């Protein structure tokens, strides 16, 4: 029972912290009108998408993995699977949105004055949410309880997802891991690379540059594992499941969700301009 | 038995 | 020796002025108003926000009907607002963006505007072609216009950085009188309710009372430690108030020729930008550099309320002729209407 | 019908708030003897363009300075050639630098007619006006001692207070120099970069 | 002569500003107090009018 006891402690802690962090960022950024800058529009959007990711991924992956059957109805398997992919998708384009905005402001300061506005930020927010809700539509369609029976002769289920053939399954998993992880991570490596280079070309500058390196590291550590696993299963579902099913994939998933825990820390709480906003937001 | 995993 | 003799005669006369005032100083306003009742807490709230300006609002003036107002911004727009609906009735492109003052004619036919251009421009609202147009440009000051106020569709009074005031005939475009006697830049102006007199306040901390017909300084008032930014007649025309970088307001009565009251609190530490009175002249409303506006009980001198709701300097302030609303403008580019 | 007019007005006032945003606004300060009108290479006002970025200078022919509290940079011009008024410029520069309304505007400082300073020092009485120039110790070495001493005095005023909110960008200029537009452009690039770092939550 | 010429005016002006007739400040104060009481009920800022009568809602 030790591995289950650790697994519930880890998930419940990371859940409570990701709820608290994102809801505080949402709170302090809505109350303080002063803190309403192009960047803080993306941080508010990001914190909402991370709050959805926390609420709809974490408990609904934990509880079935503890019970060893999917306890909720087909409507819950459909609805959760939609919001999981939706929240994961919006976040990865809000993190590539913050890196390309920061790069325009820091490496081309005059030219960006033409377009970098609060209205332009809200165009990119609206386009990102709408295109995420759009492309994730297969999830509530082809995600339906699949039945089996336990050794106690109880009927049991496992929520799963299946395009109509294996070529569609493989091409789909290749598309999501090359447009919701790979390129989103090579454009955050070249954006924060160029910002670090031009910024370094001194103690404050080195304090900035180590944060830019930590951001591109934490992105690849959270997401590479889960996006590579899904691709493994879509090719040899049998070998992938024989290796990773049960306890191992639950930690690859926890590592993925830990992104929605760290984002409030590295983007908000590490800057007192917001930390004071916090001190100004509450009595 | 319970095998595989949801995508996210 | 004549220069010294005058100088001693001026010192003796100035000493006489002080003695005549001191002899007149029989009781303070706060000794007379000791028994009255306080304006209680003036709880007040924003009823409207006007969102069209894209830079610092510098000035605003109500029309004679308490619906229309004009406002000036350093984006180079003069905007006329229907405050009831918030509709923009008109937007006028100014020829220079560095404006510091705006006025509405009592007829509603015209608005006036000026600043670092050293000109007062008159705009005709009621043309047959349906577009607002320049009626005349009044040129003759050698320093920036700080304030302006029409007496009628043919006459307007102006204050300037060149230490003067001037009265203009708008039809001829010429000064009918120049008023001279301030030594610092004149920052503000206020016409008496009968339009026979006006007061102006300056950077040398003087306020002066002028005869509009005869072109003379009747009286000079002093008390502030620093430049006067704002001045306003009390509704009866027998008194006025000033505000300054001193972080205080003063009240004077013309007939006693001296200060009756000073409004201050040791937590208030920044300059006053603007002042105006309610319809009874029982409340003095003042704008501040600390982004607030404060409501003072002009007779008990207590701080009665706060209009907190701007993200920068309250740059200008005005009560309507009905007494039903206060407008405040600001360096964040919005006006707000209150109560 | 009145509201259709208000929205058609609010659309043209937004189309004008953009044409405004495309330009950088600069204020000129300095006494006569400074050559302000010769730092210019293209309320009085004038316009110029560098690398497709558009600039608008303004000079007024303690109160009127408040209007300029949101310009990108003050261009402050000093005559370097005689020291009778050097302290006057230093008191004036102190008055600009510590102004309540200018606490976040960086100053581009032009130490102008530096060739006449070089001629005066190569021929100057400078230590009679500034006794602490005796044994100063950092072109001709003596001219460099004067230039760096002259510069040192303004930049030490500029660093005695400021808290990193705004900075001073000193330059030496001859009346024949064309490069002042490039210098203003680079320093505006740097001023905009410094605030973009704090607004983009990097510091 | 400009300083002496100007100073004669600065003297004349003080002669005018002294020739004026001043009243006791207790009378001046009592008039502002009497005015505000006579115009108290007619001032919607010191006591707000009901939302039916208020033109700004």
């Amino acid at each position: 029972e030790w591995q289950p006891a650790v697994q519930i402690l880890l998930y419940s802690l990371i859940f409570l912290l990701s709820v608290l962090g994102n809801t505080l960022v949402i709170t302090v950024l809505i109350r303080n009108k002063r803190m309403r800058t192009v960047t803080n529009i993306f941080l508010l959007s990001l914190a909402v998408s991370d709050l959805m990711l926390c609420l709809f991924c974490m408990p609904f992956n934990l509880i079935p993995n503890l019970l060893k059957d999917f306890i909720f109805g087909s409507a819950v398997c459909k609805t959760t699977t939609y919001f999981m992919g939706t929240s994961v998708s919006v976040s990865t384009l809000n993190l590539v949105a913050i890196a390309l905005e920061r790069y325009s402001a820091i490496c081309k300061p005059l030219q960006s004055r033409v377009w970098q506005t609060k209205s332009h930020a809200l165009k990119v927010i609206a386009a990102t949410w709408c295109l995420s809700f759009t492309i994730m539509t297969p999830y509530p369609i082809y995600s339906n309880l699949v039945p089996f029976t336990k050794n106690n002769n109880q009927t049991a289920n496992m929520c799963r997802f299946l395009l109509p053939n294996d070529v569609m399954q493989q091409s789909w998993h290749t598309f999501l891991l090359l447009l919701l992880f790979f390129i989103p991570g090579v454009v955050m490596a070249v954006a924060y690379g160029l910002i670090s280079l031009e910024l370094y070309q001194l103690m404050a500058k080195k304090r900035v540059i180590r944060m830019l390196i930590v951001i591109v590291v934490l992105f690849f550590l959270c997401w590479m594992p889960i996006f590579s696993a899904n691709a493994w299963r879509a090719y040899d579902t049998a070998s992938a499941e024989r290796r990773l099913s049960g306890t191992p994939i639950s930690f690859i998933l926890l590592l993925s969700y830990t992104s929605s825990c760290v984002n409030p820390i590295i983007y908000c709480f590490m800057n007192k301009r917001f930390r004071l906003g916090f001190m100004a937001t509450f009595p | 038995d319970y095998m595989g995993w949801m995508d996210f | 020796s004549e220069l010294d003799q005058l100088r001693q005669e001026a010192e003796q006369l100035k000493n006489q002025i002080r003695d005549a005032r001191k002899a007149c100083a029989d009781a303070t306003l706060s000794q007379i108003t000791n028994n009255i009742d306080p304006v209680g807490r003036i709880q007040m709230r924003t009823r409207r926000t006007l969102r069209g300006h894209l830079a610092k609002i510098y000035a605003m003036h109500w029309g004679t009907d308490s619906r229309l107002l004009v406002s000036a911004s350093q984006d180079g727009k003069l905007i006329i607002w229907d405050s009831y609906t918030t509709n923009k009735v008109h937007a006028i492109p100014l020829r220079s963006s560095w404006v510091m003052t705006c006025a509405y004619a009592p007829s509603g036919n015209y608005v006036a505007c000026g600043g670092l251009d050293n000109i007062c421009s008159i705009y005709n609202l009621k043309t047959r072609e349906g577009n607002v147009r320049v009626s005349r440009e009044l040129a003759g000051h050698t320093g920036y216009l700080s304030c302006c106020r029409f007496l009628d569709d043919n006459q307007i009074v102006t204050s300037s950085g060149d230490t003067t005031c001037a009265l203009w005939d708008i039809e001829t475009g010429q000064q009918t009188t120049t008023f001279t006697g301030h030594t610092g830049d004149v920052m503000s102006l206020s016409l008496a309710p009968d339009t026979r007199l006006f007061v102006s306040g300056a950077c040398d901390a003087s306020a002066k009372l002028w005869d509009v017909r005869e072109g003379m300084c009747r009286q000079t008032f002093t008390g502030h430690e620093s430049d006067i930014n704002a001045i306003c007649f009390f509704p009866n025309g027998n008194a006025f108030a000033t505000g300054s970088d001193d972080a205080t307001c003063r009240l004077f009565d013309l007939r006693a020729d001296q200060e009756l009251m000073t409004y201050s609190h040791d937590n208030i530490i920044c300059g006053i930008t603007s002042v105006s009175f309610s319809k009874s002249g029982r409340l003095l409303l003042a704008g501040y550099d600390d982004f607030n506006c404060n409501v003072w009980d002009a007779l008990k001198a207590d701080r009665a309320g706060v209009l907190a709701g701007h993200d920068n300097r309250v740059s200008c302030l005005g009560v309507t002729d009905d007494g039903m609303a206060v407008a405040t403008g600001s360096w964040d580019s919005f006006l707000k209407i209150w109560n | 019908a009145a509201v259709e007019r208000s929205k058609m007005i609010d659309r043209n006032l937004r189309e004008d708030g953009e044409k405004a945003r495309r330009t950088l606004r600069l204020l000129l300060l300095g006494a006569d003897n400074s050559g302000k009108s010769t730092i210019v290479k293209q309320i009085f006002e004038t316009k110029f363009q560098v690398d497709k970025v558009n600039f608008h200078m303004f000079d007024v022919g303690r109160k009127w300075i408040q209007c300029f509290n949101d310009v990108t940079a003050i261009i402050f011009v000093v005559d370097s050639s005689d020291y009778n008024r050097l302290q006057e410029a230093l008191n004036d520069f102190k008055s600009i630098w510590n102004n309540r309304w200018l606490r976040t505007i960086s100053v581009i400082l032009f130490l102008n007619k530096q060739d006449l300073l070089a001629e005066k020092v190569l021929a100057s009485k400078i230590e009679d006006y500034f006794p602490e120039f005796a044994r100063y110790t950092t072109e001709d070495p003596r001219v460099t001692r004067a230039k760096y001493f002259i510069r040192k005095e303004f930049v030490d005023i500029s660093t005695a207070s400021g808290d990193g909110r705004h900075i001073c960008y000193p330059h030496f200029t001859c009346a024949v120099d064309t490069e002042n537009a490039r210098r203003i452009f680079n320093d505006c690039k740097d001023i905009i970069l410094q605030m973009n770092l704090r607004e983009y939550n990097l510091v | 002569t400009a300083s002496i010429a100007q100073a004669r005016k600065l003297v004349e002006q003080l002669k005018m500003e002294a020739n004026i007739d001043r009243i006791k400040v207790s009378k001046a104060a009592a008039d502002l107090m009497a005015y505000c009481e006579a115009h108290a009920k007619e001032d919607p800022l010191l006591t707000p009018v009901p939302a039916s009568e208020n033109p700004f809602r």
